[PDB]
């Protein structure tokens, strides 16, 4: 998650 | 040492233009006001003990350690205090170099500006050096674990109010291309640009990515199934979720060997890569089915080949990434159990989530992992090839990147752009697992793992295996297509007495224009014919209302000098900035003591102009026109005498000028003359009563024909502007009830006291007058207003504002009763003998200033609000  | 106050500021400032990020604290000396550090005993061998850091200071010597002889000269402990909070925020990996120190009007209070990179971060080292310094004067030292204690905590505010490196990057490129940036309150998010021009990234998806995209994408079956029937070569696979529908699956996949992986998955948790006979199969399944947060299991075909990660923004692939899993190459006939820890040995490896390289973590499942390699620990690399410790491809297990950005076949690229624009979404991340991307995926049996919204690119600026790819400037792109940034026209408006009335003028002569103008005064925010925020509103937490605004196109924004004192300005540039007057008036306010300070305070709109801009400055007044200087861009001048050399100069050479020259307002571009109207045809000028608003006309006037806007819609703009209550709430308001008339205004100070009475004068009627001022000003001021009224008046009723600004009650009624006194004393025969009494309630002031009107009078109202007066007298008809 977060910038995968 | 009392910290007083402690100020932030975060745009241009009266301190520094340029160094947008300062704090200033009023710092008290009670009992070291002037001792030097050399009369301090031991104060210099314990400040350079506890941070012997500060060697690094090149102070006013220049030369290294300059600080220190300095201090050995003997320095008041201001000086030392900004050096310590600079060095305890620099130490902490925050690179600051501003700084200084001032004596202000009081006797022991200093001011001290220290630069910032965290505005949480610069308040804690403010707050941190007073006390360490007197810890030091106290004891001779500071501790050495408070020391340790206060630097990690500087280090975990820096880390709190830190922007991750996808987010970090995308800013670092908008700044680059000069498009203003600020961070939205609710999500993270970054909005770029201004009003009608903004966009909004969070962290890499924008404001424009679809909901639909981003959520087929996190369907892997959906995302399959779509890619399927466009013909995008995906993997041939099947779902499964009980334990007699594998034998099945597997049979449809077309054989062995076959993939097994959870629905849901993060960090690749219970997916299995290669297996090739049963047991491992349904261990595998086991295993991925109790990974799985729903029990479903996909099953695949295994593919074989290399995992390549292709970034495609706005439909075009920007970089190529090959992921080569952690290993190790025994080309200098050496093995595992020194290569595991001689690439750990090099400084490109990094934890956390800035350094890609991670160190080759030997965990019990790498363990494992090498076991399947069939070679061991000690088991030299055959003539020194590749030999992998994982196979998940990643870089979290230390894995390395190879940039293919220029190896990609053109069908591979139009085939990823496909995909890319079928999900659905502007910013993409494609996992390919194919065995040469130089070659089309139908040759080669190369497939589309899936689509990731929201890529991290961290991988592709520095791939460590090839050239980086500038993702932050394709970003940008995207955003901002041409040449071009998300300003908006900003028309800063500044001065001293006539900001408000300026500021709507120049609203309505845009509005003239079909654009829809967000503008702040000091009445409220307006938004095109609207209200939007009532109150004060002059600084710039409601600029940034007026800009952050989706459907604003146009900005004007009335910047008082208290906004600027306080936080600086809003903006970092403004299109158009307006200086009308500095005037002192309201002095000791802050720091501001002297003229030459308030005019250095004003000029930070003039000097805010962009070099493309324009800055309209008053040439009939030598303060304003002081600022021609130090300032980026154009300069255009307005001024109500026609004859003023310095800008009949400056229209010889150049133009863009503004005059009142033969009952006209007129725009001079070089030796060109331009007439606007009669100035008794425009009525807040009252027939050309009026002086100061043909002065604001003429600015506003100027200001508006500097941007291009057609002289019709100036006309038309001035001609439909009235000064009264329906558009001014109280500016020049004029009240006709027959017997006399009631004229509420906003005068408090002795310029506008004198504007008021260069109209009032004329008037042929009984002159009644209400005046007043706020608490907060000094005495000297108020005696001016006291002559100043008596001078214009015939009837003084002297009231004092109800908010007194700590200023005790009726203090200022008695001394504006002192200065009409005085004015009194001054004449020698009954030339002007207007009567004087004092009632401090407002209410009672206006009541019996509109009782005793007489016959065709008139009465002046200076009230503390404006609303007050326009019920009352809406009450009485
Ligand atoms: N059918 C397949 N054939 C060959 N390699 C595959 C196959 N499915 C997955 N892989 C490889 O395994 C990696 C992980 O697959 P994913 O579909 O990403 O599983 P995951 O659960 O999404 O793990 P993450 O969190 O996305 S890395 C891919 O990047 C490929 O290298
Ligand atoms: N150019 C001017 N020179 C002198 N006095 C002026 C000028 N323009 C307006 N005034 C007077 O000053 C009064 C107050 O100024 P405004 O323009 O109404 O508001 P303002 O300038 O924003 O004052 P502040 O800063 O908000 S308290 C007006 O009611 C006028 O009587
Ligand atoms: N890669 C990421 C995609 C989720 C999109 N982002 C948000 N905030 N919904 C994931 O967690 O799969
Ligand atoms: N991947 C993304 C995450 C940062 C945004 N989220 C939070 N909580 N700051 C990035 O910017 O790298
Ligand atoms: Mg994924
Ligand atoms: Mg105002």
């Amino acid at each position: 998650d977060d910038d995968d | 040492m009392k910290i007083l106050k402690l100020q932030t500021l975060r745009g241009p400032n009266y301190w520094s233009i340029h160094r947008h990020k300062l704090v200033v604290m009023r710092l008290d000396l009670e009992d070291l006001y002037e001792k030097y550090t050399s009369d301090i005993p031991g104060f210099y061998k314990g400040l350079t003990e506890v941070l012997p850091s500060l060697v690094e200071h090149l102070c006013s010597p220049g030369v290294k350690g300059g600080f220190l002889t300095r201090v050995e000269k003997g320095t008041l402990i201001g000086h030392v205090i900004e050096h310590v909070a600079i060095e305890l925020q620099e130490l902490a990996g925050m690179p600051v170099g501003f700084g200084r120190t001032r004596e202000t009007s009081t006797t022991g209070v200093f001011q001290v500006v220290i630069e910032y990179e965290n505005e949480q971060a610069g308040r804690y080292a403010a707050r941190a050096a007073v006390r360490l310094c007197q810890s030091i004067v106290d004891t001779g030292t500071y501790p050495a674990t408070e020391l340790q204690q206060d630097l990690e905590d500087l280090k975990e505010l820096k880390n709190q109010a830190s922007l991750g490196p996808s987010t970090e990057a995308i800013v670092k490129e908008a700044e680059a291309r000069g498009i203003p940036w600020t961070q939205l309150g609710a999500r993270f998010m970054i909005q770029f640009g201004y009003g009608v021009n903004q966009k909004k990234i969070q962290a890499t998806l924008s404001n424009q990515t679809g909901i639909l995209g981003v959520e087929l994408a996190c369907d892997k079956e959906g995302t399959k199934r779509i890619l399927k029937d466009a013909g995008v070569p995906v993997p041939r696979g099947t779902v499964a979720r009980y334990f007699d529908e594998l034998q099945d699956a597997i049979e449809y996949v077309g054989g062995y060997p076959i993939v097994i992986k959870p629905l849901d998955g993060n960090h690749g948790r219970g997916i299995t890569i290669d297996v090739k006979n049963w047991q491992e199969a349904e261990e595998a399944y086991d295993l991925a089915r109790k990974a799985s947060k729903t029990k479903t299991v996909i099953v695949e075909r295994y593919y074989t080949g290399k995992d390549h990660r292709v970034l495609v923004v706005n439909g075009k692939v920007v970089a190529v990434a090959e992921r080569v899993p952690a290993h190790v190459v025994g080309n200098g006939k050496s093995t595992i159990a020194e290569l595991i820890e001689e690439t750990n040995r090099d400084p490109q490896r990094g934890d956390g989530h800035d350094n890609i390289l991670t160190r080759i973590t030997v965990d019990k499942s790498a363990l494992d992992i090498l076991g399947k390699q069939g070679y061991s620990i000690d088991s030299i690399p055959l003539k020194g090839k590749k030999c992998f410790l994982r196979a998940t491809a990643n870089l979290s297990t230390g894995g390395i990147a190879v940039d293919r950005t220029d190896e990609i076949h053109p069908e591979n690229v139009w085939l990823l752009s496909r995909v890319a624009k079928i999900i659905g979404l502007d910013i993409a991340g494609i996992d390919v697992v194919t065995e040469d991307i130089s070659q089309p995926l139908r040759e080669v049996e190369g497939v589309i793992v899936e689509v990731n919204a929201a890529p991290g690119f961290r991988m592709h600026v520095a791939p460590s295996r090839g050239l980086a790819r500038n993702v932050a400037g394709a970003v940008m792109d995207m955003l901002f297509p041409g040449s071009k940034n998300g300003r908006i026209p900003i028309l800063s408006v500044t001065g001293t007495n006539g900001k408000t009335t300026t500021t709507r003028l120049l609203a309505h002569i845009i509005k003239q224009t079909g654009k829809v103008v967000g503008y702040t005064t000091t009445d409220g925010t307006y938004i095109g014919e609207y209200l939007a925020e009532t109150g004060d509103n002059t600084g710039p937490q409601s600029a940034h209302l007026i800009l952050s605004d989706p459907t604003v196109e146009v900005a004007v924004l009335e910047t008082a000098r208290g906004g600027i004192l306080r936080s600086g300005l809003g903006f970092s540039s403004c299109e158009v900035g307006i200086v009308l007057n500095v005037t002192a008036d309201h002095l000791g306010i802050g720091d501001i003591d002297t003229i030459e300070q308030l005019a250095k305070l004003k000029s930070v709109v003039a000097e805010s102009v962009m070099p493309k801009g324009y800055a309209v400055l008053n040439a009939e007044d030598p303060l304003v026109a002081a600022m021609a200087d130090r300032v980026k861009g154009q300069v255009a001048y307005f001024s109500m005498d026609p004859n003023n050399e310095l800008l009949l100069r400056h229209t010889e050479a150049g133009g863009l000028a503004a005059i009142y020259e033969n009952g006209y307002i007129s725009i001079l571009k070089g030796d060109w003359t331009l007439r606007i109207e009669k100035a008794v045809n425009v009525p807040i000028t009252m027939a050309g009563k009026a002086p100061f608003m043909i002065a604001n006309a003429l600015a506003a006037c100027l200001a508006v024909f500097t941007q291009g806007v057609k002289i019709e819609h100036i006309r038309k703009g001035l001609s439909t502007f009235v000064a009264s209550v329906d558009q001014t709430p109280g500016r020049m308001n004029m009240f006709n009830m027959g017997s006399y008339h009631a004229l509420v205004d906003y005068a408090h100070n002795p310029a506008s006291y004198e504007a008021l009475g260069g109209f009032v004068r004329n008037w042929p009627g009984k002159r009644i007058g209400v005046v007043g001022g706020p608490g907060d000003r000094r005495d000297e001021d108020f005696v001016s207003l006291g002559e100043l009224a008596a001078d214009i008046f015939d009837e003084i009723i002297i009231k004092e504002d109800d908010d007194t600004r700590g200023r005790p009650r009726g203090n200022a009624a008695e001394l504006i009763c002192q200065g009409v006194k005085q004015f009194l004393n001054g004449i020698k025969n009954s030339e002007s003998k207007a009567t004087y009494e004092s009632i401090l309630d407002e209410t009672a002031a206006i009541n019996t200033a509109l009782d005793r009107a007489p016959i065709d009078g008139l009465v002046v109202i200076l009230p503390e609000s404006v609303n007050r007066a326009i019920s009352l007298i809406e009450g009485r008809h």
